[PDB]
């Protein structure tokens, strides 16, 4: 109950955030925007995944 | 000024005593003049220790009365009071006299 | 007479004073004699009680006695009923304000005075000494003694020729002035006369 | 023969008479906690002595706020009753 | 490296307890850092001293009930449990309260040392009823940190006490609240810098700025684990 | 009949701690699990723990 | 009439305060209730269990 | 002292006995360590037996689920009450109140 | 009121850009300070260029 | 650490 509502409102999207539409090199500079305060959780952006 | 005669047996309680007025001293006024150490005491006693009859049979004991002048030269009206509550630890005769 | 009391060689060292006390030379002997009288009143007292040392602390014309025991149970009775008769005596025997506290003795059989006691009062009853004496030596070294010994002398099992006889285990080093040699001893008023037990209880020496 | 409230429980050494008077039973108040004697009653021929001494119940501690004695007409060693 | 330094610019004292504290400069980001860290060890580890023992006369648990007085003895373990001292030599310092006639028992009558000062002179206690009723209490009061309860302190307490002696728990920390605010600094030639604003709130006893620095000591030497070895 | 009749009373005092059962007036069970300390509470912005 | 009370007192009218976390220092997205629930504790105590 | 209540908290406390509620209004004398002691006013008070009202207060006794039931006096010395009002609160009150 | 100082008991170098730094043992509540102060400043402070 | 020591370095004791 409680992990499913963490991810839930993790993995969503919202139409304007912090970071929005802005590229990324990798999801761990991804954690490291939504740390510093740069970017927000749900924020959609182009990644590079592997 | 507060003339204060710290006498005890024991030396290291007239120690801790001493440190523990100077503690008291400083905090409040100013100036406290210092733990000055005068000449201990050592009153001497022999006893014969048999019953009965036996002379050169003895024990030569000893009391270590221990003095310590501690001198306080500006007395206020916080300082001279903070004593009053102020008791010091068993075993240690305190004597504090002004001028 | 040939030992030094194991007690008293070590007053300025690892063992501290029961009387403690400042006086000048006037009112010593007085406090003296108090210390003396309030004392044998709580030896009469607190006799079923098994107390080791009292420990007399007079401060500011009032007087703070401290009494080791092995059960406070008995000597508080009810709380603060016992205490609180004794020390009013306490201060009668002075002739100032008193102040009783009461010290919990951890393991009885290690201290030595008690220990006498409880021989002491063994041969009251009728038992054989030996078996009393084993019986303390065996305890002490089972609760943690680094040492003990004890000794019994004269009259033993009512006989005409007194002699002493005593038991040793573990060490008991009376030389090493910084040993912790608890050192103590009783009487035993039997029908036959007196027997004196003496203990010797080493806690280990103290490094400083 | 009927059981019997003494301090001088058996076996057991200086771990029975402690938060108990000369004559048994608790000395009231104290932090007494498990395993503890509270009420020395144990009978003779039951070197045949036992320990049926009501104790402290094992995990409980707290403080005897209270002792109540309406015992056999008898209960006072010499004098408290 | 183009990196400075803070100082505690201005410690304005709002009253006797609530008091703010500025930090000034600190650099880009450092800010929530240092309030945070700041905040978790003010609130955890501050020394203060507090009420352990309590010993009152003609009293046998803590249970039972008093002749004279209004509240009951856990009412009065209570209200000294929150009391505030503050002593200066000492470790262990043992007070005395004695009082009869009728009115309320103040902090205030508490026959003080030269080196202990109570900073509630208006902190209730009692409330004697009976003219011809006395409470004579003798308080104990320790130091140390933290939280340190009665059944903990039930067989951890070595100097083996004589039984009466009632034990009262120990809250030793000073500090109740602290809150840490990031403001824009006004630099009058930088504007990417930021002062602290740390909002204390102490139980009294305690200094702001010898509290702050004690903190910076605590984290600085916890800190050197991590700079000498690896 | 009944002879030596000795009834004692002790007094437990019984704090809180991981396990006990918490509940508010609305059917609300609960058992409380982690005693944290005060400075890992939530505080809002005038400083006061939850 | 709670929403006209919540404006006597100072406080946010939602009922809903933003909260700080300890650990982190930092806070927690999208506003969160804090009130007063009178909680009761139940005579279901863990050590008469154990 | 429940802050949301319903006000039939009052009702509660009072009706099942565990608080004492004055039986005759008027002052108070309160010796309390032992019992409260109430002066009774005239309209109040018997013309034979003159007459103060004496409460006693149940303190730590143990309850049949051994919880703690113990009374504390709720007013202080020299203060009026009227008939009906509470003198001392009970378990789990708070000035007449109900606690839980 | 003294302190615990702790040992670094581990670097487990996993590669040569890797590591896990075990570390104890630390007082109630300060492994989440020193943690949070030094991932804070290694994100967002730390100098060097690209 | 050594940027946050020489940072704290100031009020120290």
């Amino acid at each position: 109950q409680d992990v499913v509502l963490g991810l839930y409102y993790m993995t969503r999207d919202c139409v304007n955030a912090k970071g929005e539409g802005m590229v990324l090199t990798g999801p761990k500079e991804a954690e490291r925007l939504y740390r510093s305060g740069l970017a927000s959780l749900h924020a959609r952006v182009k990644v590079r995944i592997t | 000024r507060i003339r204060i005669r710290l006498k005890a047996f024991d030396h290291r309680l007239i120690d801790q005593a001493t440190a523990e007025i100077v503690e008291t001293a400083k905090r409040t006024g100013a100036q406290v003049r210092g733990p000055i150490p005068l000449p201990t005491r050592k009153e001497r006693f022999t006893v014969l220790i048999s019953p009965h009859v036996n002379k050169d049979a003895r024990d030569q004991y000893e009391i270590r009365t221990h003095l310590r002048l501690v001198d306080i030269v500006e007395p206020t009206e916080k300082t001279v009071d903070a004593l009053m509550r102020l008791d010091l630890a068993a075993g240690v005769d305190v004597q504090i006299s002004l001028g | 007479g040939q030992k030094v009391h194991p007690n008293g060689i070590r007053l300025g060292i690892v063992k501290p004073w029961n009387s403690t006390w400042f006086a000048n030379t006037k009112e010593f002997a007085d406090n003296l004699d108090s210390d003396f009288k309030v004392r044998q009143y709580l030896t009469k007292e607190l006799a079923k009680a098994s107390v080791s040392r009292i420990v007399i602390e007079r401060p500011a014309k009032s007087i703070r006695v401290t009494i080791h025991t092995a059960r406070p149970g008995i000597v508080i009775g009810k709380k603060g009923e016992d205490v609180e008769k004794l020390r009013k005596v306490v201060a009668d025997i002075a002739g100032v304000p008193a102040q009783i506290n009461i010290a919990e003795v951890r393991k009885p059989e290690l201290d030595a005075k008690l220990v006498a006691d409880s021989i002491t009062s063994q041969l009251e009853r009728r038992v054989m000494f030996r078996r009393a004496m084993k019986r303390a030596v065996q305890n002490a070294m089972r609760l943690g003694a680094k040492g003990i010994k004890v000794e019994v002398s004269g009259r033993l099992g009512g006989a005409e020729i007194a002699r002493t006889e005593w038991y040793r285990e573990g060490r008991v080093p009376l030389h090493t002035l910084r040993a912790d040699i608890d050192y103590n001893t009783s009487e035993a008023h039997t029908t036959y006369g007196v027997i004196g037990v003496k203990v010797w209880i080493f806690k280990g020496e103290i490094l400083g | 023969g009927p059981e019997e409230i003494t301090a001088d429980i058996p076996n057991v050494g200086e771990a029975a008479l402690s938060k108990l008077d000369e004559s048994g039973i608790v000395y009231i108040g104290a932090e007494v906690t498990g395993g503890d004697i509270l009420v020395g009653k144990v009978t003779p021929k039951g070197s045949d002595v036992k320990d049926s001494s009501l104790r402290v119940p094992n995990g409980v501690s707290g403080t005897v706020i209270d002792v109540q004695v309406f015992t056999r007409d008898g209960v006072e060693k010499d004098k408290r009753a | 490296t183009e990196f400075l330094k803070p100082r505690l610019v201005d410690i304005e004292q709002v009253s006797s307890t609530h008091a703010k504290v500025t930090l000034e400069p600190l650099e880009r980001g450092f800010g929530h850092t240092l309030g945070n860290a700041l905040r978790r060890i003010l609130l955890s580890s501050m020394p203060g001293c507090a009420v352990t023992e309590v010993e009152i006369d003609g009293v046998l648990h803590e249970y039972s009930t008093k002749e004279g007085v209004q509240e009951d003895i856990l009412e009065i373990l209570l209200n000294l449990k929150g009391l505030a001292v503050r002593v200066q030599g000492k470790d262990e310092v043992i007070l005395t309260l004695n009082k009869s006639g009728i009115g309320p028992v103040t902090a205030a009558d508490i026959t003080h040392d030269g080196d202990v000062e109570i900073v509630k002179p208006q902190h209730v206690i009692c409330h004697l009823t009976d003219e011809n009723a006395s409470i004579s209490m003798r308080i104990k009061v320790q130091r140390g940190r933290g939280y340190v309860p009665a059944s903990t302190r039930i067989h951890s307490e070595e100097d083996e006490r004589p039984i009466g002696r009632l034990l009262v728990d120990a809250c030793y920390s000073p500090v109740e609240r602290i809150a840490y605010n990031v403001e824009a600094a006004r630099v009058e030639q930088r504007t990417d810098l930021d002062k602290l604003v740390i909002e204390m709130e102490t139980n009294g006893t305690i200094d702001p700025e010898e509290a702050i620095r004690r903190a910076a000591t605590i984290l600085a030497e916890q800190l050197e684990a991590f700079v000498d070895l690896r | 009949g009944v002879l030596k009749i000795v009834k004692v009373y002790l007094a437990v005092k019984r704090r809180i701690q991981p396990g006990d059962k918490m509940a508010g007036r609305h059917g609300n069970k609960g058992v409380i699990s982690k005693i944290n300390p005060i400075e890992d509470m939530p505080y809002d912005e005038n400083g006061t723990p939850v | 009439e709670i929403k006209e009370l919540l404006k006597l007192g100072d406080l946010p009218t939602s009922g809903q305060i933003r909260l700080y976390d300890g650990r982190t220092g930092e806070q927690f997205e999208r506003p969160v209730t804090v009130g007063y629930m009178y909680m009761l504790k139940l005579n279901h105590l863990v050590d008469d269990k154990m | 002292k429940p802050l949301v209540g319903t006000g039939m908290e009052r009702a509660v406390a009072v009706d099942s006995g565990v608080t004492a509620v004055a039986k005759r209004g008027g002052v108070v004398q309160y010796v309390d360590a032992s019992r409260i002691v109430i002066k009774v006013n005239e309209d109040e008070m018997y013309p034979g037996e003159a007459g103060i009202d004496i409460y006693n207060l149940t303190k730590y006794t143990r309850s049949n689920q051994n919880t703690c039931i113990n009374q504390m006096p709720c007013v202080s010395l020299g203060e009026p009450v009227e008939r009906g009002d509470v003198l001392a609160d009970g378990p789990s009150t708070d000035l007449g109140e109900l606690a839980l």
